[PDB]
RNA sequence: AAACUGCGAAUGGCUCAUUAAAUCAGUUAUGGUUCCUUUGGUCGCUCGUACUUGGAUAACUGUGGUAAUUCUAGAGCUAAUACAUGCCGACGGGCGCUGACCCCCUUCGCGGGGGGGAUGCGUGCAUUUAUCAGUGGUGACUCUAGAUAACCUCGGGCCGAUCGCACGCCGGCGGCGACGACCCAUUCGAACGUCUGCCCUAUCAACUUUCGAUGGUAGUCGCCGUGCCUACCAUGGUGACCACGGGUGACGGGGAAUCAGGGUUCGAUUCCGGAGAGGGAGCCUGAGAAACGGCUACCACAUCCAAGGAAGGCAGCAGGCGCGCAAAUU
């Protein structure tokens, strides 16, 4: 279970951090 | 001046001053690095805190206290203690019966730091609540306003 | 053996106590001659010294060596015994098991 | 059956005050631990909660760190040289933090060495006992050796500390509680401090 | 004085139990749990005062002992166990589940829920914290710990948790806009729409609610409760949809409904 | 049944003696602490007999002592979720430092640049010290998390040798529970602080400071902040806005009686907070007590004694005595 989780939420980090990354992008082409 | 003038050596505890040094990085003195941090609630760090070499370890910007809770105002009136003040804080007491009020008073002891020069009596010094300083301290002053008369 | 006894008052004998006497104790939890109502309690207690002399009431012996005489009342019966070990260790050892 | 309650104490006035309760457990004092160099003796104390204080009644060793070089070894206190509280608990040599120690140098040197060559002093006398020159010169392959010859570069040791190391004790400060927490840990003094305390115990004679 | 104290009197009682004062000197003292002490329905209370199936404690005990009851899916033969805001009790065996929800009078209305919507709950994060080599947990009004949050998810948000699993399934913001209920003060079970957070450093923020009839109020941040996104809630409500009537308003309901009705 | 173990016995009940910014009330704070229990989480994250370890001791049997107690002693057995000890496996590794060795570029001399790797040493889920960099958070950390070098208490810190129900197919797995241990999350509190508010008295006007009084530095102790205490230093701190002292048939408050308005008086008393258990003081145990239906002394009073000793604490419920104008059923 420590391994999924781990698993799930390095996945679910890396979307989240890909969303940042393109929303600072966005507000840095402004 | 000289801050050791105590029988320990006075240092910031967050500055490790004796990293190992460089002749070409020397230029006479070692150099040393200032720990200041900002209190809240919109007080600035005086330029004394931050370019100071005075060591205070219950100064709110080179210390380590922090300021929460009541956030309170008064009248210098004692400044013959070390780096600590008697300030008067005077108010209206409403007696009911009478409809009518008193004048009150009473006297707080409150830490003064090294980083506020030219505080005199009669300024009015803004001082935030922290942790107990001393048996009677449990403020510390976070600002400091002249009083009109100053010349 | 002298295993203890009691005084000419039924106090207890300690062991540890090096007098002839009789003397005050704060017994507590794990001393003899005490018994701990509750948990923590101690208490002053009197008690008799560990030299024997002539005050004693009762003396207790222990045969640690037989003689070449039984005993009329003391050595020539046996207990037929019960409550043999409990503990599967012990159950293989008295009777010299093998693990298997 | 000492007491750290503040309701024995006079009013910021200057009036009595009437105790309206005995003292607490919650208010207890216990005696100091005047921890002592000598073979390791920490006694238990069971605090508030349930949890444990080591009470050190006697320590010969702490863990040291030589902070400019970030090396922290455990090293033998030896001394007690200087107390900034009071002059009798350095005539009893009682460790308490803050207390300025004398401690051994002999794993500073190890790591001293192993970083071959740190500032020359005295290492063409007529002394080299055998089994110990290898950690200074070894045979060492292009790479390491070039590797030991840039380290060359950040051998720079205070001429006090060079002193110190051949006196074979460091002077130190005891940064933890040996009272409270079993240690007498701290850390090698150098720099101001330790010129400021040279100083101290220079005119304290 | 001494070490805690483990009885509590019938007057000295939370209000909103509505406990009688002639029936014993001493109420349920609710036991350690997720909820506080005041703002809790020990299960005694719901078994017996609300929903009475239980005449005495004895019956409360009885009933309970049999494993008839859960809270949040797990089954719990504590008589006083603390259930609070959002709880889910259900009843297999009479087949029901209430959802513990506060009634615009600030007490735990008889709210019942389907058995679908008994498989979740609401909770608020009260903390967010990175510990133990990095990992996000997350700490909610409930003591609910979740390790591996989303990292959108902060403090004051809501998260409904599947109580099965007991992991997050979806978030709501605290955000201007976004449906709430009020858990605490003189507001205590409106629900209405988040217009306006005001900030106070070193204090208390102050949040104001527009009711759904137009009413606005205020409470402490501490007291809010996002309950849905927009106006549109993810639970069901009780009788009252969290709009509080005036004493006027109330007894003309009353008198027409008696009208009305017999 | 007993007895060992575990938990509780620190709640409740009584009383109002002490107590005059003290208690208490409202208000804030712990970013300055402790926290049994409940709840949620962590709980192969250690890289070097386990198909179950060891010794006791109760209960029980038997022998006793004392005038006397919920006094216990001697002897013969026997257990553990008591006490103590302790392992395979996860386990393949990986990480950092140390680098016995191996190439290319190349003024083939005179140097500097990049990858694989074995002798070896530490890894960790906690503690102590030093240093470094800057996952999440706050109004604000010297926060959280991370990295490094070490440390890791004989009075030693966790990493289950525990217990019930139900079914199965080749020398292996497993579904529900109970109990226990570490850490985190403040559920329940407790302890300390902030602000403001307390009756009469000047026939109490100056008080505190030797023996801490106010502050500073370092420490000790403590659960922590703190003159709490210690050493040194400074000479401070309070006061007609009434300090300090004294008095109170003074526990504080919610509140009660009276009251046109304003007020006056009462509040021992069932709820909240405090204090105490004859008076003082000191402790054990425990998460929590300076506990008294716990212990240890002294002081006062008092019980049994075979005079050697032993045993006390109704301001718990009843009930006596005493006191009184004054208050109920063993």
């Amino acid at each position: 279970k420590n391994k999924e989780e781990a698993a799930e939420y390095a996945k679910l980090l890396a979307k989240r951090m890909k969303e940042a990354r393109e929303k600072r992008q966005e507000q840095i082409a402004k | 001046a000289d801050i050791q003038t105590e029988r320990a050596y006075q240092k910031q505890p967050t500055i490790f001053q004796n990293k190992k040094r460089v002749l070409l990085g020397e230029t006479g003195k070692e150099k040393l690095p200032r720990y200041y941090k900002n209190i809240g609630l919109g007080f600035k760090t005086p330029k004394e805190a931050i370019e100071g070499t005075y060591i205070d370890k219950k100064c709110p910007f080179t210390g380590n206290v922090s300021i929460r809770g009541r956030i309170l105002s008064g009248v210098v009136t004692k400044m013959k203690m070390q780096r600590t003040i008697v300030i008067r804080r005077d108010y209206l007491h409403y007696i009911r019966k009478y409809n009518r009020f008193e004048k009150r008073h009473k006297n707080m002891s409150v830490h003064l730091s090294p980083c506020f020069r030219d505080v005199q009596i009669g300024d009015i010094v803004t001082v935030g609540e922290c942790r107990p300083l001393s048996k009677t301290v449990r403020f510390n002053v976070l600002k400091v306003t002249k009083a009109a008369g100053t010349k | 053996r002298i295993s203890g006894g009691n005084d000419k008052q039924g106090f207890p004998m300690k062991q540890g106590v090096l007098t002839h006497g009789r003397v005050r104790l704060l017994l507590s939890k794990g001393h003899s001659c005490y018994r701990p109502r509750r948990t923590g309690e101690r208490k002053r207690k009197s008690v008799r010294g560990c030299i024997v002399d002539a005050n004693l009431s009762v003396l207790n012996l222990v045969i640690v060596k037989k003689g070449e005489k039984d005993i009329p009342g003391l050595t020539d019966t046996t207990v037929p015994r019960r409550l043999g070990p409990k503990r599967a260790s012990r159950i293989r050892k008295l009777f010299n098991l093998s693990k298997e | 059956g000492i007491s750290r309650d503040n309701w024995h104490k006079r009013r910021k006035t200057g009036g009595k005050r009437k105790p309206y309760h005995k003292k607490r457990k919650y208010e207890l004092g216990r005696p100091a631990a005047n921890t002592k160099i000598g073979p390791r003796r920490i006694h238990t104390v069971r605090v508030r909660g349930g949890n444990k204080k080591y009470r050190a009644l006697r320590l010969d060793v702490g863990n040291f760190s030589w902070g400019s070089e970030c090396c922290t070894r455990k090293t033998r206190i030896i001394d007690v040289v200087y107390n900034a509280s009071n002059n009798e608990l350095v005539r009893t040599k009682t460790l308490v933090k803050n207390c300025i120690v004398l401690i051994d140098s002999t794993p500073y040197r190890q790591w001293y060495e192993s970083h071959y060559a740190l500032p020359l002093g005295r290492k063409k006398g007529a002394k080299l006992t055998p089994e110990e020159e290898e950690i200074l010169n070894k045979k060492r392959s292009k790479k390491i050796q070039k590797k030991y010859d840039e380290r060359k570069k950040n051998a720079k040791i205070s001429s006090l500390l060079e002193e110190q190391f051949q006196q074979g004790k460091l002077l130190a400060c005891i940064a933890s509680r040996p009272g409270q927490c079993g240690r007498a840990d701290g850390y090698v003094l150098e720099g101001k401090e330790l010129e400021f305390y040279l100083r101290k115990i220079k005119a304290r004679k | 004085a001494r070490g805690p104290k483990k009885h509590l009197k019938r007057v000295a009682a939370p209000k909103h139990w509505m406990l009688d004062k002639l029936t014993g000197v001493f109420a349920p003292r609710p036991s350690t749990g997720p909820h506080k002490l005041r703002e809790c329905l020990p299960l005694i209370i719901f078994l017996r005062n609300r929903l009475k199936y239980a005449l005495t404690g004895d019956e409360v005990k009885k009933i309970c002992m049999q494993r008839f009851i859960k809270i949040d899916g797990k089954v719990r033969t504590d008589i006083t166990y603390p259930a609070g805001f959002m709880d889910v009790i259900s009843i297999d065996k009479t087949g029901e589940n209430f959802r513990l929800i506060y009634d615009t009078k600030g007490r735990f209305a008889v709210h019942r829920i389907t058995p679908e919507e008994a498989k979740y709950k609401l909770c608020k994060v009260r903390k967010i914290f990175v510990g133990t080599k990095g990992i996000p947990h997350l700490v909610t009004h409930d003591a609910r710990t979740i390790r591996y949050p989303d990292p959108l998810i902060k403090v004051n948000d809501t998260i409904q948790i599947d109580l099965e699993t007991g992991k997050i399934t979806d978030f709501i913001k605290f955000d201007t806009g976004n449906l709430c209920m009020v858990t605490g003060g003189a507001n205590l079970g409106r629900i209405g729409v988040i217009t306006n957070r005001e900030r106070h450093p070193g204090s208390f923020d102050v949040v104001h609610v527009k009711d759904a009839n137009g009413n606005s109020f205020a409470t402490r941040l501490s007291n809010i409760f996002v309950i849905g996104k927009g106006n549109k809630p993810w639970i069901s409500l009780p009788r009252g949809k969290g709009i509080r009537l005036t004493i006027a308003e109330e007894r003309d309901k009353r008198l027409a409904a008696k009208q009305s009705s017999g």
